[PDB]
RNA sequence: UUAAUUGCGAUAACGAACGAGACCUUAACCUACUAAAUAGUGGUGCUAGCAUUUGCUGGUUAUCCACUUCUUAGAGGGACUAUCGGUUUCAAGCCGAUGGAAGUUUGAGGCAAUAACAGGUCUGUGAUGCCCUUAGACGUUCUGGGCCGCACGCGCGCUACACUGACGGAGCCAGCGAGUCUAACCUUGGCCGAGAGGUCUUGGUAAUCUUGUGAAACUCCGUCGUGCUGGGGAUAGAGCAUUGUAAUUAUUGCUCUUCAACGAGGAAUUCCUAGUAAGCGCAAGUCAUCAGCUUGCGUUGAUUACGUCCCUGCCCUUUGUACACAC
């Protein structure tokens, strides 16, 4: 019972592709710098977009991801 | 009626903790910076007020049980100064939904 | 049923058999004698102070009693 | 009568009309490379050893 | 070797200092002893006759030595249980407040007791002479 | 090993059980092995514990009961049938009653005993129903080491409070008699009957 | 001056205050010693913190220990764990990490209950039902 | 006398006051205007007033015993 | 408190008020055999009459018994506070009485028997076989009492 | 695959809205900020007690110092399944170890879409249309009864049938609430009485007083020993008090005593997956008193499975229809 509504997918997509060298492949940092390159109206949504985008981007490393 | 330390005590309770907190913030800092002996805040554990009732004005239906609350925040913050410098800045400026209780000490 | 008073042609069982009994209760002595519970449980009271067995465990409504050497 | 040993390999699904039952792949510790599958009822996990009375009967409630 | 009265377990405590008491035999029972539940909640009296009321004041001499003031409301409130309402379900009930009220008068007598001006009953200078020196008794043999 | 001067007096019965992570004061966990296979791993050994009563999450996941330690597991399945739900209390005194009756008879290790009972008494092999409806048939079914274990504790339980019920007897007793007949195996005992009946249907409709 | 810490321990509702400080081998809860809990069978529960790490690591310290709120059992969870905690924290102050990180390790792997709360907390009840997730008996018929 | 005291003002920006239109919608209809005219009347005024949606629900029965309630809907609304 | 040993100096079952007590059990729960004495009633009165209460009602004494028996039809002469008796504060003098065994059935009638002849809702409620005490009937006690 | 039309994917659909989620409240942590005599703690200015050579406790906060560890509430920090391993079309995800106060949507509720029901409510309303009644009233008030009447059938409940026990003495720990000057509310303590209870004083408009609601279950020791027995208190006669103007149809509470079925319950059937089921009581609602009821709160705390469509219900797709007021 995991699986995330699109707002936090299509947020972590979005935040991802035009901010990569801004992110880095730990939660802490991209929770902290979230703060400021996007407005979220929550703690935890915040952090369940920082979550997935620490989990789309460990898959990036591992080849390419399609989208 | 030239510096005559009183005790003198306010005590604060409300039911909207944010305009509970703009009004106790207040003395707080005018206080401090009047360079008082200050007893800090002391928020006492807020009370809340249950109702339970049935939903249905008839009794036909399943048995739900609604019921609603009152939050009731509560606060009493001491002062140590003249009758006459405080006065001034208490009469005045009294948020609504904050029932101020001044009383005096006598310790 | 089972019998409720004490006396020499019943006590002269209860001496001479409860040596060499591993564990004895109110019950195991219920189920081996005519006595009764209490007449039972008069009998840990009381042998003990003679010291023919040892207490290992000592409770209330619960018999745990080895016999001595 | 010569109970015999047997391993669990695969826990390949869960069978049974009310879902009790499980079908899981063992094998034999003693006289290796017999591989047979058995219907189970309790919870079981990977590598887990269990007693079986006889070899000759195959897991037939599948699918 | 100091000891006051909490190196001792509570139940042969009070074994201990009823039996004190019963050597003492000058607690001042109040005459209808004997006879009386002590509790609604009781259905059938207190099955010890000898020394019972000494069990009921050496209970309750250990609790105003634990507490600081102890009215006869709070000693009615403890020694209650619950009570067998018939069909209906259970409840507590009040114990009664004739002994253990009359306990504590019997205790005053004693000399274990104050009047305590602030509450109910507190513990007197020579209240403890005796807890302590029984203390020291059941610790030691 | 030497006396330690503390200014609280520990008595030296309760002291001394520093050198050894023994059960409450007289019970080693030492060569506890099993001598039946499949059921290693799955009962609580090499754990030493102090006592049959725990605060144990053990519910919360498919096999955390598994770890659960077997004498609180015998305890917990004894508080039950209404009067006796709750009251763990109760269950631990009794076990540590029963493992003093226990081991007044048959000197050796109480919790291999128990261990020796547990793996005698586990149904071997249980029926299913296939079908759904009552005009079905029965297969028989190779049973989980678990559901073996898990299964007969409570057929431990199920017998001594048959026996405790109504009669002179009493549950620790009864118990100490139910383990010692489980471990031996006599067919005398509940247990191992109600296990007996479970493998004889069983045979019939492979 | 004198060095002390003070930790805590909270159950269900139970919570206990320790505070381990230098002394000559003394535990004291509620007056009462360690030996004294209650009950005697749920003694021995508290004495693991002891057992596990030894009296040779208690010559030095004095303790004092409050206990309140919860029921009987849910104490005792609370006394062992502030009292383990109290160790660990005193040890760590005061004494090389090892002697805490010793503690820690021992105290984990036998149940980490001591050094950690049990975070199982109650569940509200809910309308037509007279448990948390239990339910009324409805009949159909 | 002298302990309460009366300040009567008026409510800026009148198409986001829910009570106020509801009356507007209550006058309107005791007159003998149309309900389906009203409803889209009270609508468009506050939805031009910056309102993100409003949602206009008359429920009872009109020209017909049996009957009908209806909805008259602009914009986003949200109900959770 | 002390423990002492037990001989059997006994003897079997006796009549009692033409109320058989029954033996081989202790004498206050033997005196509970007694009709219209209770536990209480007959834990009182053994502790009147000095009679241990260990004596199992079997090794005891006939002169212990005609004790007791003078304490069963007189009771109030041997220290009691005279709110203990089964019938307290009676209709035909005012005095608070202890019927015994045998004849509490004759007050029972007697009593039903005025309520009859009174003609009170309580009477005729009696002679109904129906609830006197407000107990509802409609859907409980229906086949008998 | 998910608890989810929740997502990945495939794809004549693409981009969206509502709903679900997100949100909010509440429980779980913080030796890091703010503090507190309406909370607690340690020392001690001032002292006090004993067993003693130092442990606990009466205390005092311009009749002392310091602080928030615990209690509290303001600001936050914290979890997002986190790292790793396994597996999946190597996606969405699920399993396990470890770390962590916490890894079942973190636990639970509040809200909760379109369309609908001839569901229920005219007996909440001075919300309301039509009909009826309107002076001998279906309007309003007073007295008494009835709603509780009792051959019977059914539903929700409490007490049990005993030793995992009852009884007696002892040990003896909670949390959520409520409480009067807009007057007789929560009541402490003293006195008297077996008890219920009576009387006098006392604190509290309430983190202060009831209150630490010293609840019960539970724990220690003794009485009972399988006997419808001391399990069971139904039924019934007496007396004693309280609330009420009134207790008779027994309002209820207390004491003696009377002492039934009930020996675990046919067909059939109810709810429930972890601080959960169950046991146990307590607080509030109603209320002058009456709870066997409800809503909450705490105490003790199981068994069993991480699954399926076998029954039951619901939903979807295909299909048939002579149904559409829709079997
Ligand atoms: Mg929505
Ligand atoms: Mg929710
Ligand atoms: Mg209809
Ligand atoms: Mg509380
Ligand atoms: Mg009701
Ligand atoms: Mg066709």
């Amino acid at each position: 019972g995991r699986v995330r509504t699109k707002t936090v997918k299509r947020a972590s997509k979005a935040l991802i592709e035009r901010y990569y060298p801004k992110l880095t492949l730990d939660f802490q940092t991209n929770k902290r710098l979230c703060d400021e390159i996007a407005t979220i109206q929550s703690k935890r949504l915040r952090n369940k977009i920082a979550g997935y985008t620490t989990h789309l981007m460990k898959r990036i490393q591992k080849g390419p991801v399609r989208g | 009626q030239q510096q005559q330390i009183i005790k003198i005590r306010i005590t604060l309770t409300s039911t909207k903790v944010k305009q509970l907190e703009n009004v106790s913030s207040n003395i707080v800092k005018n206080a401090e910076q009047h360079n008082l002996v200050k007893k800090g805040p002391v928020r006492l554990p807020t009370k809340v007020l249950k109702i339970s009732t049935r939903k249905t004005p008839n009794g036909e239906g399943s048995k739900t049980w609604e019921t609603y609350e009152m939050r009731i925040h509560k606060r009493y913050i001491d002062l140590e100064a003249p009758v006459q410098i405080v006065k001034r800045i208490t009469q005045i400026t009294i948020e609504p939904g904050v029932d101020v209780e001044v009383v005096v000490a006598s310790n | 049923q089972h019998a409720v008073i004490l006396d020499q042609e019943k006590y002269d069982r209860i001496l001479k058999e409860v040596p060499t009994y591993r564990y004895v209760s109110v019950s195991v002595l219920v189920d081996r004698l005519k006595i009764g519970g209490s007449l039972a449980r008069i009998a840990l009271r009381h042998l003990e102070k003679e010291g023919i067995i040892k207490p290992i465990s000592k409770h209330s409504k619960q018999a745990i009693y080895t016999r001595a050497t | 009568t010569p109970v015999t040993l047997a391993k669990v390999i695969k826990v390949l699904g869960r069978t049974g009309s009310r879902g009790g039952v499980t079908q899981v792949r063992v094998e034999f510790l003693e006289d290796t490379s017999r591989t047979i599958v058995r219907n189970v009822k309790g919870p079981v996990r990977e590598n887990d050893i269990l007693v079986l009375m006889e070899s000759e009967r195959e897991a037939r409630r599948l699918r | 070797p100091g000891v006051s009265v909490r190196d001792v377990a509570a139940q042969d405590f009070i074994n201990a200092y009823a039996s004190f008491l019963q050597r003492q035999g000058k607690l001042e029972v109040p005459g209808y002893v004997d006879i009386v539940k002590t509790s609604s909640g009781n259905e059938m009296p207190p099955q010890d006759a000898e020394g019972w009321f000494y069990k009921r004041a050496a209970s309750v001499a250990r609790h105003i030595y634990m507490r600081k003031q102890v009215g006869v409301g709070k000693l009615n409130k403890l020694y209650g249980g619950a009570k067998s309402r018939g069909v209906r379900p259970y409840k507590h009930i009040d114990a009664s407040g004739s002994i253990n009220r009359k306990v504590l008068q019997a205790l005053e007598k004693i000399g274990i007791v104050e009047i305590s001006p602030k509450g109910g009953r507190r513990i007197s200078e020579n209240g403890q002479r005796d807890l302590d020196r029984i203390a020291a008794q059941t610790l030691e043999e | 090993f030497t006396p330690v001067v503390l200014a609280t007096p520990i008595p030296e019965e309760v002291q001394q059980a520093q050198t050894e992570i023994k059960l409450f004061n007289k019970w080693s966990f030492e060569e506890v092995e099993v001598k039946d296979a499949s059921l290693v791993d799955y009962v609580q050994v090499r754990q030493p514990i102090f006592v049959a009563h725990t605060a144990g999450r053990y519910a919360n996941k498919r096999f955390r009961k598994a770890q659960c330690p077997i004498i609180e597991r015998l305890t917990n399945s004894l508080m039950m049938n209404g009067r006796n739900n709750g009251k763990k209390l109760k269950a631990v005194r009794i076990i540590k009653h029963t493992l003093d009756i226990i081991n007044v008879l048959t000197d050796q290790n109480p919790i291999q005993v128990v261990v020796d009972a547990i793996t005698n008494t586990g149904p071997r092999e249980d029926t299913t129903r296939v079908g759904g409806g009552g005009a079905a048939r029965r297969q028989a079914v190779d049973v989980s080491p678990l559901r073996r274990v898990n299964q007969a504790i409570a057929l431990l339980t199920i017998g001594a409070r048959e026996a405790a019920f109504r009669n002179i007897k009493t549950i620790a007793e009864t118990l100490a008699e139910e383990l010692i007949n489980a471990a031996k195996g006599s067919s005398t005992s509940y247990a191992i009957k109600k296990k007996d009946e479970l493998e004889r249907v069983a045979k019939s409709n492979r | 001056a004198v060095p002390s810490v003070q930790t805590f321990g909270k159950k269900k509702s139970a919570t206990a205050v320790a505070h381990v400080k230098a002394g000559k081998g003394l535990i004291k809860v509620n007056g009462s010693p360690i030996t004294l809990v209650e009950p005697e069978i749920l003694r021995f529960k508290v004495y693991e913190p002891l057992l596990l790490v030894g009296l040779d690591k208690f010559s030095n310290i004095d303790i004092r220990v409050r206990v309140t709120g919860g029921g009987h059992v849910s104490q005792v969870y609370a006394i062992r764990q502030a009292i383990a905690k109290g160790l660990v924290a005193y040890h760590q102050k005061y004494v090389d990490e090892q002697s805490k990180n010793e503690l820690k390790k021992a105290f984990t792997s036998y149940d980490r209950t001591l050094l950690i709360a049990d975070s199982r907390r109650p569940e509200p009840k809910k309308f037509g039902g007279k448990g948390a997730r239990s339910r009324f008996q409805k009949s159909y018929r | 006398p002298g302990t309460i005291v009366l300040y009567a003002e008026r409510v800026q920006d009148r198409g986001l006051s829910a009570v106020a239109q509801a009356e507007s919608m209550k006058f309107k209809l005791l007159n003998g205007l149309a309900i389906r005219r009203a409803a889209y009347g009270v609508v468009r005024y506050v939805m031009e007033s910056g309102a993100k949606g409003c949602e206009v629900v008359v429920s009872g029965k009109l020209r017909a015993a049996r009957a009908k309630a209806m909805k008259f809907a602009d914009g986003f609304l949200i109900h959770s | 408190s002390l423990v002492v040993q037990e001989q059997g100096s006994f003897q079997h079952i006796l009549r009692l008020l033409n109320t058989n007590v029954d033996g081989n059990i202790k004498i206050v729960y033997a005196l509970t055999t007694i009709k219209g004495v209770g536990r209480r009633y007959s834990n009182l009165v053994c502790k009147k009459a000095d009679v241990d209460l260990h004596k199992r009602a079997g090794e005891l004494t006939q002169e212990e018994l005609e004790r007791i028996v003078q304490i069963m039809q007189n009771p109030t002469h041997y220290k009691i506070p005279a709110w203990f008796l089964n019938r307290q504060n009676d209709i035909t003098d005012g005095k608070d009485y202890h019927t015994l065994a045998n004849n509490v059935e004759s007050k029972l009638r007697d009593d039903l028997e005025r309520l009859k002849k009174i003609r009170a809702h309580r009477g005729i409620r009696h002679f109904w076989g129906l609830r006197v005490r407000g107990q509802h009937t409609k859907t409980t006690g229906r086949r008998r009492a």
